[PDB]
């Protein structure tokens, strides 16, 4: 009752969604029945680890004053005032409504202009957690969703891994190199990403390993492409293409 | 299910949609007013789609920015006004509905019953070489179609082309532009192949504008189906087309007489302010554009 | 027979087709044949779920 | 049977399709001016489609 | 799945019945037009 | 003398009534009937477990 | 110059406009219509 109870103590700390409350409860009851030696016990113990590990309400607090974003932006990138002005407007319209609001955005320009560095600078400006995630040339949609957990060797999709690592419920994801995403006939991830990047459907994101919906609604996705046009039209059309 | 007229979306979204997002941010209207004018301006600019989903995304983004101004920002009660909105969602992007207005010769508007909704894509044409390559020359003034042509568009194009060549010789012998000159023609993509021929009636009027060289009468959208001898045929899916024409500010339209049935199914508010011209033989159309 | 009993009082409430009733009866007979800790017992207990 | 007057150069033709049979029409037409040269000697090349 | 495969799970319908708790719900299959009709066992044929 | 197996095939446009005659024969001879679709199959194990 | 086809239509269009521009400007010259010409656009521009 040790793994179960450290899942329990964190349950006392992090408020899992009530559906996740129930699911972790039945899986917790399942953990004691199994042998430590049983093969399924390993995958389901690691599954419950993967499930409990996810922050559920852990909230790195943001600054919400525009001023502190002003300063911290000027400290680490000279000039390029246009993008600073635009991002300031984006967070101004995010705070204009009240709470943070999602929207997708994209940056594009010559390689090495400083894109990712300002990305991280915003992550420490806003105070949200950072995690870069390149997706150039992939076509294995399973990486974005793991595998069924009944497949040999299944592990949860990348997103769940970033939530386990960044440990906040609301990090700052930074998708990299959207332009070169492997967009093929062999199962186009780019169609699969639409469920991720939809401001509404992230709130119930699910992956093949652990079926239960996750709630990404506070996450701040970002995308970087060397040229914005190669990206398929349905995907390019959602996010703004800042230059 | 059909689409929705632009004005109609206001009466839907103001009741069954706006309150929902208002319940999503947890505010009440007393502190977070959104006038009708802000919504009509919105739909006028950022979303020209028969469905309401895109306007729902816009107003969502605006609302969540208002939530960000509440929960951490300064105001305890954001007060959206139409002049304010461009603050929240930035500057308007699109404005120039109906890009050309004088419609300089050889480009004409055309309705298309696209895969989702309907849109009044223009078709364009122009000369591509000098005409008097040989005063004695007897070579066909070959056309060259472009724009992700389907093969059916190739037969339609030659049909309409030959009909132009016959109408000129029957009408204005002194002109010889068509048989003595090459012409590039471009149909922008978007029409699904099955409806493809319905654009064809637009095509012939394009060329004719180049022929006499006068601009077509302003903002006169049309559609139909040509017979290679000037008889016209019914086209399908008219209601989406007509609402798209309403969205574009069109104030006249021309259809085959065989579709006088379906057009009367439309809601009466849709039919106010138009002046339709049912026709069968093509010659009619020639006298309702040029003279 | 804990899981079997909670699902069986369930069975008593929802009116299962009698065919499916007997089919889950033979399957439950197999579940009695199946081990308490086996990973296949987990697959077939979550099947019972 | 769409056409009824059958304007020249279109003829009916039966076809034992994969399911049933259907009376598909066959059609043809000019693709260039015919009198390209009163002396012209070029094979009137066909283009099947 | 067959339920003998590793990681096997019942088709989506079994889950909708598991969730909705009525025997006579209103299922809403979405976006039927673009269903993948391939050689790998066509679900669109399976839907019949 | 005894009953005998034999193979047979029917073919034609879909919906001509094929499967219905199958069953009519099944209640004609009085043998038990059993449909077995194999359209689109690839599982050799289905033929051999 | 490793042309994309879109440049081909643009090029012939511009060519025809040149052919018109001379005769509209200085008819006595006939250099364009009476001589072959190679023309080279270095690659590097993105197609759009
Ligand atoms: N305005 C700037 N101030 C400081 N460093 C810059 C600036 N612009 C670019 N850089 C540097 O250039 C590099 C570019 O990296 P980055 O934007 O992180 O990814 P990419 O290499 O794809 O642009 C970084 O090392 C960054 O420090
Ligand atoms: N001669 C017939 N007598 C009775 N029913 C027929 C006849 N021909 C066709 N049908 C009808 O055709 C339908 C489908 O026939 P069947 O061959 O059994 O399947 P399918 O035709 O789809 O392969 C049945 O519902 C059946 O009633």
């Amino acid at each position: 009752d040790a793994i179960e109870e450290k899942f329990r103590e964190r349950l006392k700390e992090l408020v899992v969604p009530k559906h996740v409350m129930d699911v972790v409860d039945e899986e917790l009851s399942k953990l004691g029945l199994l042998d430590n030696h049983s093969s399924e016990f390993n995958v389901t113990r690691n599954y419950l680890d993967w499930l409990t590990s996810i922050p559920w309400g852990k909230y790195s607090n943001e600054n919400l004053d525009l001023a502190r974003a002003q300063a911290v932006l000027e400290e680490d990138h000279y000039g390029m005032e246009d993008v600073k002005k635009r991002i300031l407007e984006f967070i101004a319209v995010s705070q204009l409504r009240g709470s943070t609001q999602g929207k997708i955005l994209c940056f594009y320009g010559p390689p090495g202009v400083g894109k990712t560095s300002i990305a991280r600078s915003i992550a420490r400006a806003l105070n949200r957690e950072y995690f870069r995630f390149s997706v150039g040339g992939m076509t294995d949609v399973a990486e974005i969703k793991g595998h069924r957990r009944t497949y040999v060797g299944a592990m949860p999709g990348k997103i769940i891994q970033c939530l386990k690592k960044t440990k906040t419920e609301n990090p700052l994801i930074l998708i990299d190199e959207v332009d070169k995403i492997g967009r093929g006939y062999q199962g186009d991830p780019s169609s699969a990403l639409l469920e991720l990047l939809d401001p509404e459907q992230n709130a119930n994101f699910l992956d093949h390993y652990l079926d239960v919906p996750v709630d990404l609604s506070k996450v701040l996705f970002i995308c970087t492409a060397n040229v914005t046009d190669t990206i398929p039209e349905p995907l390019r059309d959602r996010m703004e293409m800042i230059n | 299910v059909s689409g929705y007229v632009a004005q109609e979306k206001l009466a839907i979204a103001e009741r069954y949609l706006v309150p929902q997002a208002r319940a999503l941010c947890g505010l009440d209207e007393s502190k977070a007013k959104l006038s009708s004018d802000v919504l009509t301006l919105l739909i006028k600019q950022y979303c020209r789609e028969s469905g309401v989903r895109n306007l729902q995304k816009q107003v969502e983004k605006v609302l969540r920015k208002s939530a960000y101004k509440i929960v951490s920002g300064e105001a305890e009660s954001v007060e959206v006004t139409p002049e304010n909105l461009q603050d929240f969602v930035g500057k308007p992007v699109f404005t120039v509905e109906r890009m050309y207005d004088v419609t300089p010769p050889g480009v004409v508007m055309g309705l298309a019953w696209t895969a989702m909704g309907g849109s009044t894509l223009f078709v364009e044409t122009s000369l591509r070489r000098p005409q008097d390559k040989d005063a004695k020359g007897d070579k066909d003034g070959s056309l060259e179609v472009t724009g992700q042509l389907g093969e059916v568009m190739k037969e339609s194009a030659r049909i309409a082309y030959t009909f132009a060549r016959a109408f000129l010789m029957q009408h204005a012998p002194a002109n010889d532009y068509l048989v003595t000159s090459h012409i590039h023609l471009h149909v922008p993509e978007g029409a699904t192949p099955k409806d493809g021929p319905s654009a064809g009636c637009t095509i012939v009027t394009a060329l004719l504008s180049l022929a006499m060289g006068r601009p077509v009468r302003q903002n006169l959208a049309m559609t139909g189906e040509v017979s290679l001898t000037g008889k016209i045929l019914p086209v399908g899916g008219i209601k989406e087309k007509t609402i798209a024409a309403k969205r574009a500010g069109v104030t006249c339209i021309v259809l085959p007489a065989e579709n006088k049935k379906d057009f009367y199914d439309l809601a009466a508010f849709i039919t106010e302010g138009l002046e339709v011209h049912f026709v069968e033989h093509y010659r009619e159309i020639f006298d309702i554009a040029f003279p």
